[PDB]
RNA sequence: GGUUUCUCUUCAGAUCGCAUAAAUCUUUCGCCUUUUACUAAAGAUUUCCGUGGAGAGGAACAACCCCAAUUUUUUGAGGCCUUGCUUUGGCAAGGCUA
């Protein structure tokens, strides 16, 4: 009925954990009926997700940029970023 | 709907293909299915240790078809 | 307040058929080839006359070495049609010359004789194709027995809709219809603004008329041309409103009368 | 019809990198990727998750076994959605 | 009296197999400019005019997605169709790779279409055909769909016979079946090939494969529904060919319903065809209506993009068959190879065969395709004219590059750089050159040659003498004659000893 | 708003005034005269509303 | 040798006669006249001296009410009828000459124009 | 929350209003005794007959059932160990299962 489940925070930054576990934080490019997701200006986290980590906060971080993933490897989503003004 | 596997380009040729579970073989791709399950003749399997088992023609598990690559040039 | 009409095509087709005798029976522009505006503008600017066209006063009013007649090759005499068709090649001192040219593709529309034959229907006047050529070709035609079949829902995209109805030949005939009759909506005009005979005098080669009416034809073309030329834009604006200022006063009343009664009133008051 | 599948279809002619279900990363100029993401491409350079290398003049990539697809930044500039 | 997009354009530019350069040719009025324009709109919603005839050709570059969504770069030389101006056709041809004939349905083949076909065969280009204005069979001729098919097939087989006249090996004959042919009507937004029609069919209906479908339509194939299988004749039923029953009949009925029944039955026919139209758009006159209905139904132009993708060589393949005929060395040791590469590299070779003048002043713009290399503004370049032979460097002036432009029809896109494979408008190499010229790097040597100056289809035999009224004014007249020589490819000028400045035209 | 009168109001007014020679009116005289300046407008409005031969 | 022009006139069934008359006045030699199958129009092909083709199209369109419309292109040279070297031809200065002597006239005029 | 109609207020013709009038002025031309009334070309400006733009008030009338063996809600990828590398954690391999 509402149908905005993705396009509401679409264009926003969000961290999505994959069914493998990588926490990809990027600007949402589109949602999908299958969970076909795209993220622009993309980072991925493997070692830790920083929430005020004094020793380290940005590590085990891979640059993806344009990161296009399907729905099979979709695990969970959370809001992490405000949309870039570009 | 009912898309066809685009393997006529790899068709009539030989390829080295990994199927799931560490499985690796090489054989002449002679066909496929709409589920991508391909019967490719001259299957010679090279186990992870190096064992060489030429079994003849067999089908390739489509659900478990990990990745095939052509053994020659286009 | 009677602006903005909207009609259906049965209406418009009947209207067309009733107005059929006041109208022009041509479908394209190739008739007015050297008889259109830019042709008459160029003719005027060069002070030369077209056989059936108007004449005007000349727009404005020494030795030469080209003109030596011993050097000329005269095969066919250069006429005013040529000098007007190609005003930059057959003309010295062309000032304010508009460039006529048109080859507008010949529109070939055949009217339906009787309402019986189908809308789409081959005709005698159309030339019979009877196409013949060399060994036609062959192709990557997919012979069956490989396999193929239409997933049996699909049909020709429209099937119960027939090829035509009792509105088709008319709907098409209104596609080439002079100005008012090829619309379906528009604004309402004043009765003074509708020149019902304009397209009679805009026509070309009348061939067998008393000199009286030939001269009248070309005087009317001259008027029409000058009108087209002298169009100064509305250029300015104010809208003072007279009968409203009158009716908003205690001294004028209002009513409804018969046109003849108002006419007799007006003659008595002028007297 | 998928917007990501559409971006992938566009990805032909540009560089494409594929992380597989096993975790290998392959890079090459993408030729033709179907709706089912079966990426039949050429000149793939694939590094395995342990550090081993491999390369092929051609390659095929099954769809349901794709882990990720990263393209060159040519795309970052369809925004109407 | 395109900030976000030019970047992406440049991406396809550098790509060098996402692009195709084509020449639109055909007879007088047969639709080229209206096609090009309606298409310019389909991308950007953002003397020739007064005569109503196209005299000089126009370059247009656009990005169009094809039937798969892949965006492409398109370079279009839209050329006059008047027999007298084929010189601009030959310019666009030498700088282009393949050629779209436009042929009018209700006309077919005529003089310039025939001659241009002969010309593109003897210039070794690819030949793809758009049969245009097919509505003039429906709305104007009113031919029963069968006989419309007859005349269509006749046009196609005759253009075939003509290519047989001039190309010895029939690698390619023409049939819609291959992606060789669009059917169109540029005015109403109708442009489709069997591929595109079958694609809409399936994409709305069930899950049929469109390619097998596409391959069944043209050519005397029937369809008995009980079989659900397409078979050369075995209805003695007297049934229509599949082409009729599956493309001509529904399109015929679309028109018939629109021009006929706009008030009565058209809303339900739009129901069926899945096209929703607002009330205001139901309140249109019939020709705007027609184009709206057909454009909502038919999508943009996909038949064109498919034809051009499938049968155009694409400069990367491109250059090698080209530089043989073009170049005077052709392919030997240095430059034939360097070019046939097509790589952005080294030699920086270019061939400019057009001078598009700047309406204001004396300066012009040279225009041509860069074959090898990559050119940036402010570079110094060395031009060679047709007189320049290997050991004739006098003809080799040198200058810089003022600015670079890409052309929307009458829009300038100034730019920083251009790679090989692309057309370009150069500002500042104008003055040293006459009709045809070719360009290499400035003062850096490899060595240069020239592609053969243009051969023309026509011989200019009409002779016109010119002389100013006040003999005082001879130098200004001579500057005028230079300028017109720069603008016109085949114009010949001479000075007859007896005092005449003489112009030779067609 | 301004509401319209019955036709006999004006018909009677004009019939009464007849031709302004009776002394009863004799101030209308000068207003009657002043309305001359607008008489070419009344004629134009009359003639452009002519009744069109398919009507009675 | 003079050039010849290849003229192709698409025109209705009516004005074929007028095309004939105009070509006869301009030294025509009509080659062929055939219908355009699929439309009620005829195609006429003819040859015509380039000297005579001046205004030919305009006169055609004029006489046929814009029904006719013809294009023309250089096709092949042909031997002008006359003897180019004959002092026994005397060319009146302004009027067009009959067939036997167009060659004398053209060569004289071209030499008096440039070659002297 | 809609159209239509009336009244009131304000803003604009760049090809228009798919129609086309008159006056004034400037320069030529023609009529001819003089001035008005006129001629026919170019040019400029005005007036008139209609139209478009924006808003306010009022008015009237409508109306509050079945499915998942390649891409996500059936997926049988299950376990253990030996070796190694690691500061331990942890991580790489093979083997055995039932
Ligand atoms: N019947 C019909 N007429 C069309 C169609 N498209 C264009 N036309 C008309 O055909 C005429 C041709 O005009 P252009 O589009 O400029 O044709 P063109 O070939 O580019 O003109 P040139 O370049 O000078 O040869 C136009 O006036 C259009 O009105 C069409 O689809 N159907
Ligand atoms: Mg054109
Ligand atoms: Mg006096």
């Amino acid at each position: 009925g509402k149908s905005s489940k993705m396009l509401q925070h679409i264009d926003y930054r969000m961290r999505c954990i994959l069914q493998d576990g990588r926490i990809f934080i990027g600007t949402f490019k589109a949602f999908d009926k299958h969970m076909n997701l795209i993220l622009c200006d993309c980072d991925e986290f493997r070692k830790i997700k920083p929430k005020n980590s004094k020793q380290a906060e940005r590590e085990e971080k891979r640059v993806l940029g344009l990161v296009l993933l399907r729905g099979e490897n979709l695990v969970s989503m959370t809001v992490e970023g405000p949309p870039p003004k570009d | 709907k009912a898309h066809p596997p685009e393997l006529k380009k790899f068709m009539d040729k030989k390829l080295s293909l990994k199927l799931n579970g560490g499985r690796h073989v090489q054989g002449i791709l002679r066909g496929f299915d709409p589920f991508m399950n391909l019967v490719i003749d001259e299957c010679v399997e090279m186990a992870t240790s190096g064992q060489q088992n030429n079994i003849g023609m067999v089908v390739i598990r489509g659900n478990s078809i990990i990745m095939l690559e052509a053994l020659e040039r286009v | 307040t009677y602006q903005r009409w909207q009609f259906t095509l049965p209406m418009m087709s009947t209207l067309y058929r009733l107005a059929n005798q006041l109208l022009t029976d041509l479908v394209d522009d190739n008739y007015f080839y050297l008889f259109d505006l830019k042709a008459f503008f160029t003719s005027k600017a060069l002070n030369m006359a077209i056989p059936g066209g108007p004449k005007f006063e000349p727009l404005v009013r020494d030795w030469n070495e080209f003109n030596d007649i011993n050097k000329i090759i005269i095969r066919q005499p250069i006429r005013t049609e040529y000098k007007i068709a190609f005003p930059y090649l057959y003309n010295n001192l062309p000032h304010h010359v508009h460039l006529t040219w048109y080859h507008t593709p010949n529109v070939v529309f055949i009217k339906t004789e009787d309402p019986d034959l189908p809308a789409f229907y081959f005709d005698p006047l159309i030339n019979p194709i009877s196409h013949r050529h060399s060994v036609k070709s062959q192709e990557p035609l997919p012979d069956d027995d490989e396999e193929f079949e239409l997933p049996e829902f699909v049909e020709p995209f429209l099937k119960d809709t027939p090829l035509y109805t009792d509105n088709t030949a008319n709907g098409i005939a209104l596609l080439w219809a002079p100005r008012p009759f090829n619309l379906r909506s528009g604004r309402t005009r004043r009765a003074l603004d509708i020149p019902l005979v304009k397209n009679w005098y805009r026509e070309h080669c009348p061939a067998g008329q008393p000199v009286k009416v030939r001269v009248s034809y070309q005087k009317l073309l001259k008027y029409y041309v000058l009108n087209a030329l002298k169009h100064r834009p509305p250029k300015a604006q104010k809208k003072r409103y007279l009968f409203r200022s009158f009716k908003a006063t205690k001294f004028f009343q209002s009513t409804k009368l018969d046109w003849v009664e108002v006419g007799l009133q007006v003659c008595r008051q002028g007297y | 019809i998928g917007v990501p599948i559409k971006v992938l279809h566009e990805a032909e002619g540009h560089i494409v990198t594929c992380e597989t279900n096993t975790g290998e990363v392959y890079r090459g100029k993408l030729i033709e990727a179907e709706d089912n993401m079966n990426c039949q491409m050429s000149n793939i350079t694939v590094t395995y998750r342990d550090g081993r290398v491999a390369q092929l003049e051609q390659v095929y990539i099954r769809g349901s076994k794709i882990r990720f697809l990263i393209l060159p930044d040519m795309l970052k500039n369809m925004l109407k959605s | 009296t395109t900030v976000y997009e030019m970047d992406f354009l440049a991406d396809l530019m550098d790509n060098s197999e996402l692009i195709r350069n084509v020449t639109l040719c055909g007879h007088l009025h047969h639709g080229k400019t209206c096609f090009v324009d309606c298409l310019i709109e389909q991308t950007h919603p953002e003397t020739e005019q007064e005569r109503g005839v196209g005299i000089k050709s126009t370059p247009v570059t656009v990005v169009l997605p094809d039937t798969k969504g892949k965006s492409y770069l398109f370079n279009i030389m839209d050329t006059p169709g008047h027999v007298n101006f084929s010189d601009e056709v030959t310019a666009g041809l030498r700088i282009s790779d393949g050629v779209v004939l436009f042929i009018d349905a209700a006309e077919g083949v005529m003089l310039n279409t025939e001659r241009l076909i002969k010309h593109a065969v003897q210039e070794r280009l690819a030949v793809t055909v758009c049969i245009n204005k097919i509505d003039r069979l429906i709305l104007e001729l009113k031919l029963p769909p069968t006989d419309a098919y007859y005349k269509l097939r006749h046009i196609v087989d005759e253009v075939n016979g003509l290519i047989s006249m001039y190309s010895t090996d029939e690698n390619l004959i023409l049939s819609p079946l291959l992606g060789n042919v669009c059917f169109s009507s540029s005015q109403y937004s109708i442009c489709f090939t069997l591929g595109s029609f079958a694609k809409i069919y399936a994409d709305t209906f069930g899950d049929i494969n469109y390619q097998e479908f596409a391959k069944r339509l043209w050519g005397d194939i029937y369809f008995n529904p009980k079989t659900r299988k397409f078979t050369k004749k075995a209805p003695t039923s007297s049934s229509q060919r599949s082409f009729v029953e599956f493309i001509l009949e529904p399109l015929y009925k679309i028109l018939a319903q629109v021009v006929g029944d706009v008030d009565t039955s058209l809303p339900r026919t739009l129901d069926e065809l899945g096209i929703h139209l607002t009330k205001e758009e139901l309140k249109l006159n019939i020709r705007p209506l027609l184009r709206l209905v057909c454009k909502k139904f038919f999508g943009e132009f996909t038949g064109f993009v498919d034809m051009c993708v499938q049968h155009i060589p694409s400069p990367k393949v491109g250059a090698k068959p080209k530089i043989e005929h073009t170049y005077t060395g052709g392919v030997d040791s240095d430059l034939g190879e360097a070019m046939s590469d097509c790589d952005p590299d080294g030699p920086l070779m270019c061939h400019t065969t057009k001078m598009y003048s700047t309406d204001d002043g004396v300066q012009f713009h040279a225009f041509g395709r860069v074959l090898s290399g990559t050119i940036h503004a402010g570079q110094p370049v060395k031009v060679l004219g047709e007189n320049y032979t290997l050991e004739d460097e006098e003809d080799s002036q040198i200058c810089t590059v003022g600015r670079l432009w890409i052309s929307v029809a009458r829009y300038h896109i100034e730019v920083n750089r251009v790679p090989a494979g692309n057309w370009v408008l150069i500002e500042g190499v104008d003055q040293p050159i006459v009709k045809t010229a070719t360009i290499t790097e400035p003062r850096g040597n490899e060595e240069a040659q020239i592609f053969r100056p243009l051969k023309f289809n026509t011989t200019s035999v009409i002779k016109i003498a010119v002389e100013p009224v006040n003999p005082s004014e001879l130098p200004k007249m001579l500057d005028g004659l230079r300028k017109v020589n720069k603008s016109y490819p085949s114009l010949t000028t001479k000075v007859e000893e007896s005092g005449e400045h003489v112009i030779l035209g067609t | 708003q301004k509401e319209d009168m019955p036709p006999e109001h004006v018909r009677k007014i004009i019939r009464d005034h007849g031709d302004m020679t009776n002394r009863k009116f004799r101030h209308d005289k000068r207003v009657y005269l002043g309305a001359l300046k607008y008489m070419p407008h009344a004629v134009l409005k009359l003639l452009e509303n002519m009744p069109m031969p398919w009507e009675q | 040798m003079e050039p010849y022009y290849f003229v192709e006139v698409q025109a209705p069934a009516d004005c074929v006669s007028a095309v004939y008359t105009v070509l006869a006045r301009r030294r025509g030699h009509v080659t062929q006249d055939a219908p355009i199958p699929g439309s009620p129009l005829y195609t006429i092909k003819a040859f015509i001296p380039a000297i005579d083709s001046f205004g030919f199209e305009t006169d055609l369109r004029t006489h046929t009410q814009g029904q006719a419309f013809s294009l023309s292109v250089f096709h092949h040279w042909q031997i002008v009828p006359g003897d180019p070297l004959d002092k026994s031809i005397v060319i009146r200065p302004l009027e067009p000459q009959p067939a036997p002597h167009l060659a004398r006239e053209f060569m004289i005029k071209t030499r008096r124009r440039k070659g002297l």
